[PDB]
Protein backbone atom coordinates (compact mmCIF):
# COMPACT_ATOMS: atom_id res chain seq x y z
CA UNK A 1 0.00 0.00 0.00
CA UNK A 2 1.18 3.48 -0.88
CA UNK A 3 0.15 7.04 -0.21
CA UNK A 4 0.97 8.99 -3.34
CA UNK A 5 0.16 12.11 -5.28
CA UNK A 6 -1.86 11.69 -8.45
CA UNK A 7 -3.35 13.97 -11.04
CA UNK A 8 -6.72 13.98 -12.72
CA UNK A 9 -8.59 16.43 -14.91
CA UNK A 10 -12.21 17.33 -14.27
CA UNK A 11 -14.20 18.68 -17.20
CA UNK A 12 -16.99 20.66 -15.71
CA UNK A 13 -20.07 21.87 -17.39
CA UNK A 14 -21.53 25.41 -17.43
CA UNK A 15 -24.67 24.19 -15.65
CA UNK A 16 -22.55 23.67 -12.51
CA UNK A 17 -20.62 26.95 -12.26
CA UNK A 18 -22.74 28.33 -9.43
CA UNK A 19 -20.85 29.74 -6.45
CA UNK A 20 -19.65 26.47 -4.91
CA UNK A 21 -17.78 24.90 -7.82
CA UNK A 22 -14.91 23.89 -5.54
CA UNK A 23 -17.31 21.41 -3.94
CA UNK A 24 -18.52 20.06 -7.29
CA UNK A 25 -14.97 19.55 -8.56
CA UNK A 26 -14.11 17.63 -5.40
CA UNK A 27 -17.28 15.53 -5.58
CA UNK A 28 -16.61 14.67 -9.22
CA UNK A 29 -13.01 13.70 -8.47
CA UNK A 30 -13.89 11.24 -5.73
CA UNK A 31 -16.35 9.60 -8.08
CA UNK A 32 -14.06 9.26 -11.05
CA UNK A 33 -10.90 8.00 -9.38
CA UNK A 34 -11.96 6.07 -6.27
CA UNK A 35 -12.37 2.37 -7.07
CA UNK A 36 -10.44 2.62 -10.32
CA UNK A 37 -7.29 0.68 -11.08
CA UNK A 38 -4.38 1.08 -13.46
CA UNK A 39 -1.34 -1.00 -14.26
CA UNK A 40 0.82 2.02 -13.54
CA UNK A 41 -0.45 2.91 -10.06
CA UNK A 42 -2.80 0.03 -9.31
CA UNK A 43 -5.95 0.15 -7.20
CA UNK A 44 -6.91 3.68 -6.15
CA UNK A 45 -8.30 2.70 -2.75
CA UNK A 46 -9.41 6.21 -1.81
CA UNK A 47 -8.42 9.87 -2.06
CA UNK A 48 -7.21 11.78 1.00
CA UNK A 49 -9.69 14.61 0.40
CA UNK A 50 -9.29 17.75 2.51
CA UNK A 51 -6.07 19.72 2.95
CA UNK A 52 -4.38 17.37 0.47
CA UNK A 53 -6.53 18.56 -2.43
CA UNK A 54 -5.16 21.15 -4.86
CA UNK A 55 -7.42 22.82 -7.43
CA UNK A 56 -5.51 24.63 -10.18
CA UNK A 57 -6.68 26.03 -13.52
CA UNK A 58 -8.76 26.27 -15.32
CA UNK A 59 -9.05 27.14 -19.01
CA UNK A 60 -12.48 26.98 -20.66
CA UNK A 61 -12.80 25.08 -23.94
CA UNK A 62 -13.29 27.02 -27.19
CA UNK A 63 -15.72 24.74 -29.02
CA UNK A 64 -17.37 22.93 -26.12
CA UNK A 65 -18.23 25.42 -23.37
CA UNK A 66 -16.62 23.17 -20.77
CA UNK A 67 -13.68 24.14 -18.56
CA UNK A 68 -10.88 21.73 -17.59
CA UNK A 69 -9.87 21.84 -13.90
CA UNK A 70 -6.54 20.10 -13.21
CA UNK A 71 -6.46 18.49 -9.78
CA UNK A 72 -3.57 17.23 -7.63
CA UNK A 73 -4.55 14.79 -4.89
CA UNK A 74 -3.19 12.36 -2.32
CA UNK A 75 -4.53 8.82 -2.51
CA UNK A 76 -4.08 5.40 -0.99
CA UNK A 77 -3.22 2.89 -3.71
CA UNK A 78 -2.53 -0.84 -3.71
CA UNK A 79 0.05 -1.84 -6.32
CA UNK A 80 1.63 -5.31 -6.25
CA UNK A 81 5.03 -6.28 -7.65
CA UNK A 82 6.71 -9.60 -8.44
CA UNK A 83 8.77 -10.75 -5.45
CA UNK A 84 6.61 -9.22 -2.71
CA UNK A 85 5.38 -11.35 0.16
CA UNK A 86 1.81 -10.70 1.35
CA UNK A 87 -0.77 -12.31 3.61
CA UNK A 88 -3.84 -13.42 1.70
CA UNK A 89 -7.29 -14.80 2.47
CA UNK A 90 -8.18 -18.13 0.87
CA UNK A 91 -11.57 -17.99 -0.84
CA UNK A 92 -11.88 -21.25 -2.77
CA UNK A 93 -9.97 -24.53 -2.97
CA UNK A 94 -10.11 -26.57 -6.18
CA UNK A 95 -7.93 -29.35 -7.61
CA UNK A 96 -6.72 -26.53 -9.85
CA UNK A 97 -4.97 -24.41 -7.23
CA UNK A 98 -5.70 -21.92 -4.47
CA UNK A 99 -7.99 -18.96 -5.16
CA UNK A 100 -6.70 -16.64 -2.43
CA UNK A 101 -7.50 -12.93 -2.15
CA UNK A 102 -5.54 -9.94 -0.85
CA UNK A 103 -7.52 -6.76 -0.25
CA UNK A 104 -9.09 -6.04 -3.64
CA UNK A 105 -6.70 -7.97 -5.87
CA UNK A 106 -7.15 -11.65 -6.72
CA UNK A 107 -4.13 -13.94 -6.36
CA UNK A 108 -4.07 -17.44 -7.87
CA UNK A 109 -1.75 -20.10 -6.46
CA UNK A 110 -1.39 -22.75 -9.17
CA UNK A 111 -1.37 -26.26 -7.72
CA UNK A 112 1.95 -26.81 -9.48
CA UNK A 113 3.34 -24.03 -7.29
CA UNK A 114 2.30 -25.80 -4.09
CA UNK A 115 4.49 -28.15 -2.03
CA UNK A 116 4.06 -31.89 -2.66
CA UNK A 117 3.07 -32.35 0.99
CA UNK A 118 -0.35 -30.79 0.48
CA UNK A 119 -2.38 -33.50 -1.20
CA UNK A 120 -5.79 -32.45 -2.53
CA UNK A 121 -8.79 -33.89 -0.69
CA UNK A 122 -12.19 -33.62 -2.39
CA UNK A 123 -13.93 -36.18 -0.17
CA UNK A 124 -13.16 -34.32 3.06
CA UNK A 125 -16.23 -32.43 4.27
CA UNK A 126 -15.05 -29.25 2.54
CA UNK A 127 -12.58 -29.68 -0.34
CA UNK A 128 -9.16 -28.78 1.08
CA UNK A 129 -5.41 -29.32 0.73
CA UNK A 130 -3.94 -30.97 3.82
CA UNK A 131 -0.62 -32.76 4.25
CA UNK A 132 0.62 -32.90 6.72
CA UNK A 133 -1.48 -31.89 9.73
CA UNK A 134 -1.57 -28.35 8.36
CA UNK A 135 -4.99 -27.98 6.74
CA UNK A 136 -5.65 -25.17 4.26
CA UNK A 137 -9.37 -24.76 3.60
CA UNK A 138 -11.62 -21.88 2.55
CA UNK A 139 -10.60 -20.05 5.73
CA UNK A 140 -6.86 -19.81 6.30
CA UNK A 141 -4.77 -16.84 5.17
CA UNK A 142 -1.59 -18.09 3.49
CA UNK A 143 1.74 -16.44 2.77
CA UNK A 144 2.89 -16.34 -0.81
CA UNK A 145 5.71 -14.81 -2.85
CA UNK A 146 4.42 -13.14 -6.01
CA UNK A 147 6.25 -14.75 -8.93
CA UNK A 148 4.71 -12.79 -11.79
CA UNK A 149 2.17 -10.02 -12.31
CA UNK A 150 0.13 -8.88 -15.31
CA UNK A 151 -2.00 -5.88 -16.28
CA UNK A 152 -4.87 -6.52 -18.70
CA UNK A 153 -7.40 -3.70 -18.97
CA UNK A 154 -6.40 -1.44 -16.08
CA UNK A 155 -6.87 -4.59 -14.00
CA UNK A 156 -3.87 -6.43 -12.54
CA UNK A 157 -3.27 -10.17 -12.16
CA UNK A 158 -0.22 -12.15 -11.05
CA UNK A 159 0.72 -15.65 -9.90
CA UNK A 160 2.28 -16.60 -6.57
CA UNK A 161 4.15 -19.68 -5.35
CA UNK A 162 4.64 -21.49 -2.04
CA UNK A 163 8.04 -22.96 -2.87
CA UNK A 164 10.20 -20.87 -0.57
CA UNK A 165 10.85 -21.29 3.13
CA UNK A 166 8.46 -19.56 5.50
CA UNK A 167 5.52 -19.56 3.11
CA UNK A 168 2.17 -21.28 3.33
CA UNK A 169 -0.32 -21.67 6.13
CA UNK A 170 -0.47 -18.76 8.55
CA UNK B 1 7.98 26.64 -21.38
CA UNK B 2 5.65 28.90 -19.41
CA UNK B 3 6.80 31.00 -16.47
CA UNK B 4 3.73 32.81 -15.06
CA UNK B 5 3.82 36.54 -14.13
CA UNK B 6 3.14 38.54 -10.96
CA UNK B 7 -0.49 39.64 -10.49
CA UNK B 8 1.22 42.64 -8.93
CA UNK B 9 3.76 43.50 -11.61
CA UNK B 10 1.67 43.37 -14.75
CA UNK B 11 3.11 44.80 -17.97
CA UNK B 12 0.48 44.76 -20.70
CA UNK B 13 -2.23 47.38 -21.37
CA UNK B 14 -4.90 47.91 -18.69
CA UNK B 15 -7.56 48.30 -21.45
CA UNK B 16 -9.53 45.43 -23.02
CA UNK B 17 -8.60 44.73 -26.63
CA UNK B 18 -10.67 44.91 -29.80
CA UNK B 19 -10.25 41.15 -30.11
CA UNK B 20 -10.79 40.11 -26.54
CA UNK B 21 -14.24 41.77 -26.15
CA UNK B 22 -15.04 39.73 -29.23
CA UNK B 23 -13.78 36.51 -27.76
CA UNK B 24 -15.26 36.95 -24.26
CA UNK B 25 -18.74 37.79 -25.50
CA UNK B 26 -18.28 34.84 -27.78
CA UNK B 27 -17.33 32.67 -24.87
CA UNK B 28 -20.05 33.57 -22.39
CA UNK B 29 -22.59 33.36 -25.18
CA UNK B 30 -21.90 29.67 -25.58
CA UNK B 31 -21.86 29.29 -21.79
CA UNK B 32 -25.24 30.76 -21.12
CA UNK B 33 -26.55 29.22 -24.30
CA UNK B 34 -25.60 26.01 -22.48
CA UNK B 35 -27.89 26.77 -19.52
CA UNK B 36 -25.44 28.48 -17.24
CA UNK B 37 -25.51 30.54 -14.04
CA UNK B 38 -26.25 34.04 -15.33
CA UNK B 39 -24.59 36.69 -13.18
CA UNK B 40 -26.89 39.71 -13.67
CA UNK B 41 -30.56 40.41 -13.12
CA UNK B 42 -32.16 38.97 -16.26
CA UNK B 43 -33.51 42.03 -18.05
CA UNK B 44 -35.93 39.78 -19.90
CA UNK B 45 -33.86 38.77 -22.88
CA UNK B 46 -33.84 35.75 -25.21
CA UNK B 47 -30.47 35.96 -26.97
CA UNK B 48 -27.66 34.09 -25.18
CA UNK B 49 -25.38 36.83 -26.45
CA UNK B 50 -27.42 40.01 -26.21
CA UNK B 51 -27.59 38.86 -22.60
CA UNK B 52 -23.86 38.35 -22.27
CA UNK B 53 -23.52 41.95 -23.45
CA UNK B 54 -25.80 43.07 -20.58
CA UNK B 55 -23.21 41.41 -18.38
CA UNK B 56 -20.18 42.92 -20.02
CA UNK B 57 -21.59 46.44 -19.63
CA UNK B 58 -21.85 45.85 -15.88
CA UNK B 59 -18.47 44.05 -15.83
CA UNK B 60 -20.23 41.30 -13.91
CA UNK B 61 -18.99 38.41 -15.99
CA UNK B 62 -16.52 35.61 -15.00
CA UNK B 63 -13.86 34.37 -17.44
CA UNK B 64 -10.33 35.72 -17.37
CA UNK B 65 -7.77 36.22 -20.10
CA UNK B 66 -4.30 34.66 -20.14
CA UNK B 67 -2.10 36.80 -22.30
CA UNK B 68 0.85 34.78 -23.48
CA UNK B 69 4.08 36.76 -23.94
CA UNK B 70 6.78 35.87 -26.49
CA UNK B 71 8.95 34.80 -23.55
CA UNK B 72 6.43 32.09 -22.75
CA UNK B 73 5.16 33.82 -19.64
CA UNK B 74 1.62 35.08 -19.25
CA UNK B 75 -0.74 37.45 -17.48
CA UNK B 76 -4.27 36.91 -16.16
CA UNK B 77 -6.87 39.68 -16.39
CA UNK B 78 -10.31 39.98 -14.82
CA UNK B 79 -13.18 41.35 -16.79
CA UNK B 80 -13.77 43.81 -13.93
CA UNK B 81 -10.13 44.85 -14.08
CA UNK B 82 -10.10 45.62 -17.80
CA UNK B 83 -11.05 48.71 -19.75
CA UNK C 1 -8.65 36.74 -31.71
CA UNK C 2 -7.04 33.40 -31.24
CA UNK C 3 -3.97 34.62 -29.84
CA UNK C 4 -5.03 34.19 -26.26
CA UNK C 5 -6.80 31.79 -23.97
CA UNK C 6 -9.46 32.14 -21.27
CA UNK C 7 -10.20 30.60 -17.87
CA UNK C 8 -12.50 31.69 -15.06
CA UNK C 9 -12.49 34.21 -12.21
CA UNK C 10 -13.73 31.74 -9.59
CA UNK C 11 -12.64 34.37 -7.07
CA UNK C 12 -15.58 36.54 -8.12
CA UNK C 13 -18.07 33.67 -7.88
CA UNK C 14 -16.68 32.81 -4.45
CA UNK C 15 -16.61 36.06 -2.48
CA UNK C 16 -19.41 37.24 -4.76
CA UNK C 17 -21.83 39.55 -2.96
CA UNK C 18 -23.60 37.98 0.02
CA UNK C 19 -25.29 36.40 1.54
CA UNK C 20 -26.36 27.34 8.52
CA UNK C 21 -24.89 24.66 10.77
CA UNK C 22 -27.45 21.96 11.53
CA UNK C 23 -28.37 18.40 10.58
CA UNK C 24 -31.42 16.85 12.21
CA UNK C 25 -34.41 17.99 10.16
CA UNK C 26 -34.89 14.51 8.73
CA UNK C 27 -31.46 13.23 7.70
CA UNK C 28 -30.91 10.58 10.38
CA UNK C 29 -27.27 11.64 10.05
CA UNK C 30 -25.91 14.47 12.21
CA UNK C 31 -23.44 17.34 11.77
CA UNK C 32 -23.19 20.69 13.54
CA UNK C 33 -21.34 22.97 11.14
CA UNK C 34 -18.00 21.29 11.78
CA UNK C 35 -16.79 21.33 15.38
CA UNK C 36 -18.12 18.33 17.31
CA UNK C 37 -14.64 17.30 18.46
CA UNK C 38 -12.56 15.91 15.59
CA UNK C 39 -9.32 16.71 13.78
CA UNK C 40 -7.45 15.26 10.80
CA UNK C 41 -3.99 15.90 9.34
CA UNK C 42 -1.81 15.36 12.42
CA UNK C 43 -2.54 11.63 12.36
CA UNK C 44 -1.68 11.60 8.65
CA UNK C 45 1.67 13.27 9.32
CA UNK C 46 2.48 10.66 11.96
CA UNK D 1 -30.04 21.82 37.94
CA UNK D 2 -28.57 21.02 34.51
CA UNK D 3 -28.20 24.69 33.60
CA UNK D 4 -26.14 25.29 36.72
CA UNK D 5 -24.18 22.24 35.69
CA UNK D 6 -23.15 22.62 32.07
CA UNK D 7 -23.24 26.43 31.94
CA UNK D 8 -21.42 27.35 35.13
CA UNK D 9 -18.96 24.56 34.37
CA UNK D 10 -17.45 25.70 31.09
CA UNK D 11 -17.92 29.30 32.17
CA UNK D 12 -15.56 28.88 35.10
CA UNK D 13 -13.41 26.49 33.06
CA UNK D 14 -12.61 28.99 30.35
CA UNK D 15 -12.35 31.65 33.03
CA UNK D 16 -9.46 29.56 34.31
CA UNK D 17 -8.30 29.39 30.70
CA UNK D 18 -8.35 33.18 30.88
CA UNK D 19 -6.05 32.87 33.88
CA UNK D 20 -3.77 30.76 31.74
CA UNK D 21 -3.02 33.75 29.54
CA UNK D 22 -2.30 37.44 29.89
CA UNK D 23 -5.25 39.17 31.51
CA UNK D 24 -8.38 40.36 29.91
CA UNK D 25 -10.12 38.82 32.10
CA UNK D 26 -13.30 39.68 33.97
CA UNK D 27 -14.73 41.89 31.21
CA UNK D 28 -14.91 38.86 28.88
CA UNK D 29 -16.92 37.15 31.56
CA UNK D 30 -19.05 40.26 31.79
CA UNK D 31 -19.61 39.97 28.07
CA UNK D 32 -20.59 36.31 28.12
CA UNK D 33 -23.03 37.20 30.88
CA UNK D 34 -25.28 39.47 28.84
CA UNK D 35 -24.54 37.36 25.76
CA UNK D 36 -26.17 34.16 26.96
CA UNK D 37 -29.19 35.71 28.69
CA UNK D 38 -29.93 37.97 25.76
CA UNK D 39 -29.72 35.01 23.39
CA UNK D 40 -32.27 33.49 25.67
CA UNK D 41 -34.19 36.69 25.08
CA UNK D 42 -33.86 36.03 21.37
CA UNK D 43 -35.64 32.74 21.66
CA UNK D 44 -38.16 33.98 24.17
CA UNK D 45 -39.10 36.47 21.51
CA UNK D 46 -38.94 33.71 18.91
CA UNK D 47 -41.22 31.51 20.98
CA UNK D 48 -43.54 34.49 21.11
CA UNK D 49 -43.41 34.63 17.32
CA UNK D 50 -44.60 31.05 17.37
CA UNK D 51 -47.16 31.99 20.00
CA UNK D 52 -48.62 33.91 17.10
CA UNK D 53 -47.58 31.68 14.18
CA UNK D 54 -48.16 28.14 15.43
CA UNK D 55 -51.61 29.12 16.70
CA UNK D 56 -53.91 32.13 16.95
CA UNK D 57 -54.20 34.26 15.18
CA UNK D 58 -53.93 33.28 11.51
CA UNK D 59 -50.67 32.15 9.94
CA UNK D 60 -48.36 33.71 7.31
CA UNK D 61 -46.88 35.94 10.02
CA UNK D 62 -43.72 34.30 11.28
CA UNK D 63 -40.45 34.46 13.19
CA UNK D 64 -38.52 31.25 12.56
CA UNK D 65 -35.23 30.98 14.44
CA UNK D 66 -32.67 30.23 11.74
CA UNK D 67 -29.74 27.85 12.29
CA UNK D 68 -27.47 30.70 11.19
CA UNK D 69 -26.03 33.08 13.75
CA UNK D 70 -29.21 34.25 15.37
CA UNK D 71 -31.93 35.91 13.30
CA UNK D 72 -35.69 36.26 13.57
CA UNK D 73 -37.54 36.79 10.29
CA UNK D 74 -40.78 38.65 10.98
CA UNK D 75 -42.20 38.11 7.49
CA UNK D 76 -45.78 39.29 7.19
CA UNK D 77 -48.81 38.83 5.00
CA UNK D 78 -48.46 38.67 1.22
CA UNK E 1 11.32 -3.69 -19.60
CA UNK E 2 11.15 -3.63 -15.80
CA UNK E 3 9.36 -6.68 -14.39
CA UNK E 4 11.74 -8.00 -11.74
CA UNK E 5 11.21 -8.65 -8.03
CA UNK E 6 14.42 -7.83 -6.17
CA UNK E 7 16.12 -6.96 -4.17
CA UNK E 8 14.57 -3.48 -4.28
CA UNK E 9 13.96 -2.89 -7.99
CA UNK E 10 11.25 -1.60 -10.33
CA UNK E 11 9.38 1.63 -11.05
CA UNK E 12 11.33 4.69 -9.92
CA UNK E 13 8.38 6.86 -8.82
CA UNK E 14 6.86 3.97 -6.86
CA UNK E 15 10.26 3.19 -5.32
CA UNK E 16 10.55 6.83 -4.26
CA UNK E 17 7.09 6.75 -2.66
CA UNK E 18 6.71 5.35 0.86
CA UNK E 19 4.75 2.13 1.33
CA UNK E 20 1.86 2.84 3.70
CA UNK E 21 1.38 0.55 6.70
CA UNK E 22 -1.51 -1.87 7.15
CA UNK E 23 -2.94 -0.88 10.55
CA UNK E 24 -1.92 2.74 9.98
CA UNK E 25 -3.41 2.64 6.48
CA UNK E 26 -6.72 1.39 7.87
CA UNK E 27 -6.64 4.09 10.56
CA UNK E 28 -6.15 6.77 7.89
CA UNK E 29 -8.99 5.27 5.84
CA UNK E 30 -11.22 5.42 8.91
CA UNK E 31 -10.23 9.04 9.50
CA UNK E 32 -11.03 9.89 5.88
CA UNK E 33 -14.48 8.31 6.18
CA UNK E 34 -15.21 10.26 9.36
CA UNK E 35 -14.37 13.52 7.58
CA UNK E 36 -16.69 12.63 4.69
CA UNK E 37 -19.61 11.64 6.92
CA UNK E 38 -19.40 15.15 8.38
CA UNK E 39 -22.57 16.18 6.55
CA UNK E 40 -23.94 13.16 4.68
CA UNK E 41 -27.50 12.20 3.73
CA UNK E 42 -26.91 8.50 4.35
CA UNK E 43 -25.63 5.59 2.27
CA UNK E 44 -22.49 6.36 0.27
CA UNK E 45 -21.96 3.17 -1.75
CA UNK E 46 -18.71 1.43 -0.78
CA UNK E 47 -18.48 -0.37 -4.12
CA UNK E 48 -16.68 -3.72 -4.13
CA UNK E 49 -13.11 -2.55 -3.48
CA UNK E 50 -14.19 -1.17 -0.11
CA UNK E 51 -15.73 -4.42 1.12
CA UNK E 52 -12.59 -6.44 0.40
CA UNK E 53 -10.32 -3.90 2.09
CA UNK E 54 -12.68 -3.55 5.05
CA UNK E 55 -12.28 -7.30 5.58
CA UNK E 56 -8.56 -7.68 4.89
CA UNK E 57 -7.84 -4.56 6.95
CA UNK E 58 -9.75 -5.93 9.94
CA UNK E 59 -8.33 -9.42 9.44
CA UNK E 60 -4.86 -7.89 9.67
CA UNK E 61 -5.39 -5.30 12.41
CA UNK E 62 -1.81 -5.50 13.68
CA UNK E 63 -2.78 -2.62 15.97
CA UNK E 64 -6.51 -2.50 16.71
CA UNK E 65 -6.12 0.93 18.30
CA UNK E 66 -5.34 4.59 17.61
CA UNK E 67 -2.32 4.47 19.93
CA UNK E 68 -1.01 1.06 18.82
CA UNK E 69 0.00 2.68 15.53
CA UNK E 70 1.81 5.50 17.33
CA UNK E 71 3.61 2.97 19.54
CA UNK E 72 4.71 1.10 16.43
CA UNK E 73 5.94 4.34 14.87
CA UNK E 74 7.90 5.16 18.03
CA UNK E 75 9.47 1.70 17.98
CA UNK E 76 10.57 2.14 14.36
CA UNK E 77 12.46 5.17 13.08
CA UNK E 78 15.29 4.44 10.66
CA UNK E 79 13.79 4.39 7.17
CA UNK E 80 16.12 1.97 5.38
CA UNK E 81 13.65 1.14 2.61
CA UNK E 82 10.01 2.24 2.87
CA UNK E 83 9.05 -1.11 1.35
CA UNK E 84 11.10 -3.20 3.77
CA UNK E 85 9.72 -1.12 6.64
CA UNK E 86 6.03 -1.55 5.84
CA UNK E 87 6.81 -5.17 4.99
CA UNK E 88 8.40 -5.89 8.37
CA UNK E 89 5.44 -4.31 10.15
CA UNK E 90 3.00 -6.25 7.99
CA UNK E 91 4.49 -9.71 8.51
CA UNK E 92 5.83 -9.97 12.05
CA UNK E 93 7.74 -12.88 13.60
CA UNK E 94 10.39 -13.17 14.37
CA UNK E 95 13.99 -14.38 14.14
CA UNK E 96 16.79 -12.91 12.03
CA UNK E 97 17.43 -15.83 9.68
CA UNK E 98 13.72 -15.56 8.88
CA UNK E 99 14.00 -11.83 8.18
CA UNK E 100 16.62 -12.32 5.46
CA UNK E 101 14.64 -15.13 3.84
CA UNK E 102 11.55 -12.95 3.53
CA UNK E 103 13.54 -9.83 2.65
CA UNK E 104 16.76 -10.94 0.93
CA UNK E 105 17.37 -7.25 0.20
CA UNK E 106 18.34 -6.98 3.86
CA UNK E 107 21.52 -8.97 3.26
CA UNK E 108 24.19 -6.71 4.75
CA UNK E 109 21.74 -3.92 5.56
CA UNK E 110 21.17 -4.49 9.28
CA UNK E 111 22.60 -6.69 12.03
CA UNK E 112 20.70 -9.19 14.18
CA UNK E 113 20.64 -8.61 17.94
CA UNK E 114 18.73 -5.39 17.24
CA UNK E 115 16.15 -7.22 15.14
CA UNK E 116 15.42 -9.70 17.93
CA UNK E 117 14.86 -6.82 20.35
CA UNK E 118 12.32 -5.26 18.00
CA UNK E 119 10.40 -8.52 17.60
CA UNK E 120 10.09 -8.92 21.37
CA UNK E 121 8.67 -5.41 21.66
CA UNK E 122 6.10 -6.14 18.95
CA UNK E 123 4.98 -9.45 20.44
CA UNK E 124 4.37 -7.67 23.74
CA UNK E 125 2.60 -4.80 21.99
Amino acid sequence: FFLKELSLTISLHPSYFGPRMQDYLKAKLLADVEGTCSGQYGYIICVLDSNTIDIDKGRVVPGQGFAEFEVKYRAVLWRPFRGEVVDAIVTTVNKMGFFANIGPLNVFVSSHLVPPDMKFDPTANPPNYSGEDQVIEKGSNVRLKIVGTRTDATEIFAIATMKEDYLGVL
Amino acid sequence: SGKAVAKEDRTTTPYMTKYERARILGTRALQISMNAPVLVDLEGETDPLQIAMKELAQKKIPLLVRRYLPDGSYEDWSVAELI
Amino acid sequence: TGAFDIYLDQDMLMNYSLGAGSGMGTSQLPEGAGTPYERSPMVDSG
Amino acid sequence: AKYRVFIELHLNEEIAAAFVLQKPILPLIYNILHKFCLYQRLNLLSQQTFQLSRESWLGHLRGVYDEKPPRLRLYYWP
Amino acid sequence: FEEDAAQLKLGPEFENEDMLTVSEAKILIETVLAQRARETNGEIPMTDVMKKTVAYFNVFARFKTAEATYACERILGNRFHKFERAQLGTLCCEDAEEARTLIPSLANKIDDQNLQGILDELSTL
